[PDB]
């Protein structure tokens, strides 16, 4: 999934 | 940027480090999938971006869960969609083998 950036 | 755990990933999966990766993988599952827009750098991304392609550490992304269905590149290909773009059967059937997901 999007990784926490 | 994304986490140093991240980060750690994506160079030992694009050094060719076999052995850290699947034991960064046992101990931290859940970094498997992580990707990162715009760019989708991912662990899988660091895998499928190079011409030729290490489908010894594929397996291993595979065997920790690695799924198929997110973009892998810039362009917001998936992996069937990149494999398409460069006509790669061997890509293609992989992924087919892998239920990889194909688009229209």
């Amino acid at each position: 999934v999007d990784a926490v950036n | 940027i994304a986490s140093a755990e991240l980060r750690e990933l994506m160079k030992a999966v694009s050094e060719g480090h076999y052995e850290t990766v699947n034991t960064i993988l046992d101990k931290d599952p859940e970094l498997v999938n992580q990707y990162a827009p715009p760019t989708y750098d991912s662990p899988l991304a660091r895998v499928l971006n190079k011409k030729h392609i290490d489908y010894k550490m594929l397996d291993i992304l595979v065997k920790h869960h690695v799924d198929f269905d997110y973009p892998i590149n810039y362009h917001k290909e998936t992996p069937i969609e990149l494999a398409c773009k460069n006509q790669d059967l061997q890509l293609f059937k992989y992924l087919v083998q892998h239920n990889a997901p194909i688009s229209e």
